[PDB]
């Protein structure tokens, strides 16, 4: 899919990914979204909010050990809100 | 449960693709470090998923064959 480029974008020059590796990465990314959604719900639930917010997901991300993610997503939200 | 905002559809899409890059990269880096031009296989993905603790939710999705 578009996962093919995202992958070969994250990998060094001339690297290759077998069709099983990509498939696996695809399933992995799918469980990730469901998992982060699920967890954001819980955090949004413990944080009182009736609705999941941009900060409920960014907090879940970091609470789920993917704090690296946050800085860009915040840089993106900031640019996303202006447009 | 409330509704799902665009800002969220957006943020969710944005971080999933960061995770695709993360899992791929992490899997390669843990196998071939920085060495370029290597071939990534399923073993490498199930290897980091069995290593990195922040990836334990994927133990059943990316098991070790």
């Amino acid at each position: 899919a578009v996962i093919g480029r995202l992958i070969k974008e994250a990998l060094p020059e001339s690297a290759s990914v077998s069709k099983e590796a990509r498939a696996a990465i695809a399933r992995a990314a799918s469980v990730f979204a469901i998992f982060v959604t699920s967890s954001s719900t819980a955090l949004a639930h413990k944080q009182n909010h009736k609705t999941i917010t941009a900060k409920d997901i960014l907090q879940t991300l970091t609470e789920l050990d993917f704090e690296s993610f946050v800085p860009s997503l915040t840089q993106d939200l900031e640019v996303y809100r202006k447009v | 449960t409330g509704l799902i905002t665009n800002e969220v559809l957006f943020l969710m899409t944005k971080c999933t693709e960061l995770f695709v890059r993360h899992l791929a990269g992490a899997a390669y880096t843990e196998e071939f470090g920085q060495r370029p031009g290597e071939a990534l296989k399923y073993e490498h993905l199930s290897q980091v998923v069995n290593k990195n603790k922040n990836l334990e939710f994927l133990l059943q999705i990316v098991p070790q064959k």
